[PDB]
């Protein structure tokens, strides 16, 4: 599994871009990817999202119709074409895969980004944007939902992220239980449909960083501030 | 020949330690059997209609 | 002499008969016959599932009582979504004869296999998002009728050469091979504890054998003209086996009898599948007549005649937790019972 | 004259519930997957169209000529009679689509078959209607003026009908001569092709002249008990639908 | 709804839509089961378990598929054989031996329970080597078979330019001896297609084609109950 994208570069104000990907590792008919942004100094924000075959599309309320999303499929190749930009959009566009059936794992992985320094909702709080933290005992992230993330069919819809410094995210529980593959069996959550929270077990090197939480019930798809957990 | 030989020895091996094997009474597999299905004849929501609201189905 | 050598297995068959027949002291319809009837059972279809383009050939349940894969002759495995009859993967499978699929009891294994001699097992979750091939399992002289997962790593398969084989995935090599069938096998069922296994072939016989050691145990006969479906009981101490002679036996490991024969007069066609409910005293036996009939376990006797389908019903399975029952059938359908 | 309408009332009337029961046939047996081809998608939609003809040319019969409302059973009756009429080439177009031509036959047609039974005829009517609008009503009888400038759309595009229709029946008689070289069988074949491919209309063009004393009265009986006879020859004596009925029964006794 | 349920029947859709595409293929190709024997000619017809084989005469597709390491016993895989169009079976007729248990094949395979509305095409191929036996009086039919008194004279016959009368007068032996085995059940429900043919024919797939066009022919003509 492989992503790189590219478009990346300083532009003036109005000036209409695209960018593009390239997922030449892995089969990018059965993944409907997304386009995540990231401030220099600021947590994410889900701008898009392209399911298979190009039949669903998405946006947030300060992108939409604005950044036309398009798929060439035979190329292996996501666009993201944005008209006339503002001074906002001053975020790197990371690049996430996903999938979805019974047992599926989205936001499983991430690209690289690109930056593009340019010259109602379910809102969530995560409180406590910087925690101290020593190797060997443990932490609690914690984050809330203004709504119940606890739908009918009896899942939750609650996503857990971690970004060390200078790296692309990647995904470390999905559905608020459930752990994703290629992380250590040391992390866990759990909570009720409005109180979530992160606990890390036997903390280690490489856990110093920033970790995120994220819904994915109802589509407007918004995230946290972002508790940096440093030494 | 030595290959209908070597059949024949393995056949009768076979048969010989599937008789050398100790069995039970048929009223005790019978009993359990009833045991069985008379202790978890409540777990079942096929021997009991379970309402439709803790059956997935409806 | 070789005929002088043979011989002593008819002097053999006779003692192990004199035995089973000593052992014999009460069946098991009188030992029930006081116990409460069932209650008249009526299960409607709650979904039914298309999309299959042949005649379905093999279904089977994973363990969450939510997935389900089936098997056709158009060479695709479906893994149904059944609470919200939802497709959730299409394999295409490169031989176009496949009568036997099988689940991993972790989600993450699909095993194939049919007229190719060739076990293919599929890995669910990949790293590039597809499901893939992981080994095509060689080995078998004959068709495959019948595969049942071990582990992740390990896998037992009946196949039309009179040979079960046990399967090492990451070797891809026979650890273990069982002989002694006279037939093309055509059934084999696991144990809840994963160490013995059943199987069925066409010589009317019911061989136990276990998985670690190979060899056979236990032979068990009474049928009349074949087994094509075999199942074990839920407490894991009896099964019972289909048959195309309209005769569904149960017989318990720890006699070797046959504790009851379920048939009514007025079946003629052949079992194809065999389960068993989550108590034990509920038989679900798929028949030709394009029908499938619950039988009361315990009491031999009729409890649910539920029917719908079109043609011969071929594959059948309860639920782990017992919440529904699927039957596959050649009309290209799967239904939902409950 | 008289005598002449006992025989297209009572024929009319009898083939509207043999029509009836045609359609609630099919509709019922709709779960057996035999009965879920085109072969049953053209028959259900052609006796629909058929009873419905039939039900306004008889309860339609009797209304005041001149009557508003007698004019409009008008021109809806020579959409519900074209329909009809169009159903039968689709029917004998899928005839030469399964037996003289055999290969391509389960290929998905459906829209162009529905394209022409119905829709094909509104661009007939369409037409008549941005044209004539008097002839329709009548000086009598509440029809399409069988005598005017427009008994062309039903004597014009179904004269067609009927001169491919009887071509189409003769390439499937010779067929059938040949897998059955019991001339007898070349009989039932015209028989039970009679009501579908509409080959019993081409004895209206010989009962417009000539002695119509002798050929009139029998463009009666076997043109107005076509109801009967669709549901005698494609609904009752079929096989398929006696097996699709023998197996709902057989459900529905068991359940 | 939800995001994730919306998302999976999406998806389920795509998959609906790609057995809908391979519908179209599956229902537009023949598939031909090619029976027989050992030495009786499949490879020369044709230039693990099964074998297919993948020809196209005119415009239409077929899927012929040999059976390779299968015991010898056809029944319980037989059964998978119910939708195929027509069953090929290869018959030698010059080993003048082997022949009785051609005849107990086609018997079997034509008195199936399953295949009871399957039609075979009957190709009694390599009518080389009978002639070069018949020609010459190693091999006669009147000593292994002791019913070619009656000699089934042709009443009806197409030989081929160029034949000696005792080569195509023996060859329908053969062809009736199995045409006998054919009528006497089906009751009109299948038909045998016999063919004459050597081991090498170019005119080989058309027989194919014929006998299939006149099997689905009979089938559609059965659905309107005129036959
Ligand atoms: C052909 C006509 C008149 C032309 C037309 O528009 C269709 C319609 C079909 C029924 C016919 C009718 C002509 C008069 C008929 C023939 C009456 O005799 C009884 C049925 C009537």
């Amino acid at each position: 599994v492989q992503l790189v994208e590219s478009g990346g570069g300083l532009v003036q104000p109005g000036g209409s871009r695209k960018l593009s990907c390239s997922a030449s590792g892995f089969a990018f008919s059965s993944f409907g990817m997304h386009w995540v942004r990231q401030a220099p100094e600021k947590g994410l924000e889900w701008v898009a999202y392209i399911s298979s075959g190009s039949g669903t599309i998405y946006y947030a309320d300060t992108v939409k119709g604005r950044f036309t999303i398009s798929r060439d499929d035979p190329k292996n190749t996501l666009f993201l074409q944005m008209t006339s930009l503002r001074s906002e959009d001053t975020a790197m566009y990371y690049c996430v895969r996903s999938i979805y059936y019974y047992g599926s794992s989205p936001f499983d992985f991430w690209g690289q980004g690109t930056t593009l320094t340019v010259s109602s909702d379910i809102v969530m709080t995560q409180a406590t944007s910087s925690v101290p933290v020593t190797p060997g005992e443990s932490v609690s992230i914690s984050c809330r939902s203004s709504k119940s993330l606890l739908h009918s069919n009896g899942n939750t819809y609650l996503y857990w992220f971690l970004q060390r410094p200078g790296q692309s995210p990647q995904l470390l529980i999905y559905r608020m239980s459930n752990l994703a593959s290629g992380v250590p069996d040391r992390f866990s959550g759990s909570g009720s449909g409005t109180a979530f929270t992160l606990t890390i077990s036997r903390l280690e090197a490489e856990d110093v960083g920033v970790y995120y939480c994220m819904q994915h019930l109802e589509y407007p798809l918004t995230f946290g501030a972002g508790t940096k957990l440093e030494l | 020949n030595t290959a209908s030989i070597a059949q024949a020895r393995k056949l009768v091996e076979q048969l010989k330690m599937e008789a050398n094997i100790d069995r039970i009474k048929v009223s005790k597999a019978a009993a359990d059997l009833m045991a069985y299905c008379e202790a978890h004849a409540k777990e079942d929501p096929l021997l009991t209609p379970v309402p439709a609201s803790e059956n997935p189905f409806r | 002499e070789l005929d002088q050598l043979r011989q002593e297995a008819e002097q053999l068959k006779n003692q192990i008969r004199d035995a089973r027949k000593a052992c014999a002291d009460a069946t098991l319809s009188q030992i029930t016959n006081n116990i409460d009837p069932v209650g008249r059972i009526q299960m409607r279809t709650r979904r039914t599932l298309r999309g299959h383009l042949a005649k379905i050939y093999a279904m089977h349940w994973g363990t969450d009582s939510r997935l389900l894969v089936s098997a056709s002759q158009d060479g695709k495995l479906i893994i149904w979504d059944s609470y919200t009859t939802n497709k959730v993967h299409a394999i295409p499978l490169r031989s176009s004869w496949v009568m036997t699929c099988a689940y991993a009891p972790s989600g993450n294994y699909v095993a194939c296999g049919g007229l190719d001699n060739i076990c293919s097992i599929y890995n669910l979750k990949t790293r590039e998002g597809n499901v893939r091939v992981s080994r095509e399992l060689a080995g078998h002289t004959g068709y495959l009728s019948c595969c049942r997962f071990l582990d992740d790593n390990q896998i037992v398969t009946s196949s039309g050469d009179t040979t079960c084989a046990l399967w090492d995935i990451e070797t891809g090599q026979q650890t273990t091979t069982f002989t002694g069938h006279t037939g093309d096998v055509m059934s084999l069922s696991l144990a809840p504890d994963t160490r013995l296994f059943v199987s069925g072939a066409c010589d009317a016989s019911a061989k136990l054998w276990d998985v670690r050691e190979g060899m056979c145990r236990q032979t068990f006969t009474g049928h009349e003209s074949d087994i094509n479906a075999i199942c074990f009981f839920p407490n894991g101490n009896a099964f019972a086996t289909g048959s195309d002679d309209a005769t569904c036996r149960l017989f318990d490991l720890r006699a070797d009898q046959e504790l009851m024969t379920y048939s009514h007069d007025n079946i003629i066609c052949g079992i194809t599948s065999v389960s068993f409910s989550k108590s034990g005293r509920l038989l679900l036996a798929g028949y030709d007549d394009f029908n499938c009939n619950v039988w009361d376990a315990l009491k031999a006797d009729r409890a649910g005649v539920l029917a719908g389908h079109d043609n011969r019903v071929s594959c059948l399975g309860v639920t782990d937790d017992g919440m529904a029952v699927a039957t596959g059938s050649w009309d290209s359908f799967l239904k939902i019972w409950n | 004259q008289v005598a002449l309408s006992s025989i297209s009332y009572v024929g009319c009337s009898l083939s509207v519930l043999c029509l009836v029961a045609t359609l609630v046939t099919f509709a019922v047996l709709s779960s057996v997957s035999t009965i879920r081809n085109q072969r049953y998608h053209i028959h259900a939609n052609l006796s629909f169209a058929v009873l419905v003809a039939q039900v306004l040319l008889l309860i339609s019969f009797r209304l005041e000529p001149g009557t508003t409302p007698c004019q409009v059973m008008a021109v809806l009756l020579h959409y519900f009679f074209l329909s009809a009429f169009a159903w039968m080439l689709v029917e004998g177009l899928h005839l030469y689509s399964m037996v003289i031509k055999v290969f391509g036959s389960e290929d998905s047609k459906h829209r162009y078959y529905y394209g022409m039974g119905w829709g094909f005829p509104l661009l007939i009517c369409i037409i008549s209607l941005s044209f004539a609008m008097d002839s329709y009503g009548t000086s009598n009888n509440c029809w399409l003026s069988l005598a005017s400038g427009a008994i062309w759309a039903f004597v014009a595009p179904a004269l067609f009908v009927i001169v491919v229709n009887i071509g189409i029946l003769i390439a499937v008689t010779r067929v059938i001569s040949q897998i059955s070289a019991a001339f007898k069988l070349t009989a039932k074949a015209v028989a039970v092709l009679l009501p579908i491919l509409g080959t019993s209309w081409v004895f209206g063009v010989l009962a417009v002249n000539g002695c119509a004393v002798v050929f009139q009265y029998m463009f009666a009986t076997l043109n107005s008990l076509q109801g009967l006879f669709i549901f005698l020859f494609h609904c009752l004596l079929n096989s398929e639908v006696r097996a699709a009925f023998k197996h709902k029964t057989k459900v529905w006794s068991l359940t | 709804l939800s995001a994730e349920d919306k998302a999976a029947v999406e998806r389920s859709k795509m998959i609906e839509k790609q057995l809908q595409k391979d519908k179209q293929v599956y229902r537009a190709t023949h598939r031909l089961l090619l029976l027989g024997a050992d030495n009786s000619g499949k490879s020369t017809i044709v230039k693990s378990g099964i074998f297919e084989t993948k020809f196209q005469v005119d415009k239409v597709n077929f899927h012929m598929f040999d059976v390779g390491a299968q015991r010898d016993e056809r029944r319980k895989w037989i059964q998978c054989f119910n939708d195929v169009t027509a069953i090929i079976f290869v018959v030698d007729s010059s080993d003048y031996n082997r022949l009785q248990e051609a005849l107990n094949d086609f018997k079997s395979i034509w008195n199936n329970r399953w295949l009871r509305t399957i039609s075979v095409i009957l190709f009694l191929n390599k009518q080389d080597l009978l002639a070069e036996k018949v020609l010459a009086g190693k091999s006669k039919i009147e000593d292994y078979f002791p019913e070619f008194a009656r000699y089934t004279t042709p009443e009806d016959a197409t030989p081929e330019p160029g034949e000696d009368p005792r080569v195509t007068r023996a060859k329908y032996f053969i062809r009736d001896e199995f045409l006998r085995i054919s009528t006497a059940s089906g009751d009109g429900r299948h038909y045998c297609y016999p063919h004459f043919t050597c081991s090498v024919d170019t005119e080989n797939a058309r027989r194919i084609f014929n006998d299939c066009r006149d099997i689905i022919q009979r089938m559609h003509l059965r659905q309107y109950e005129l036959l």
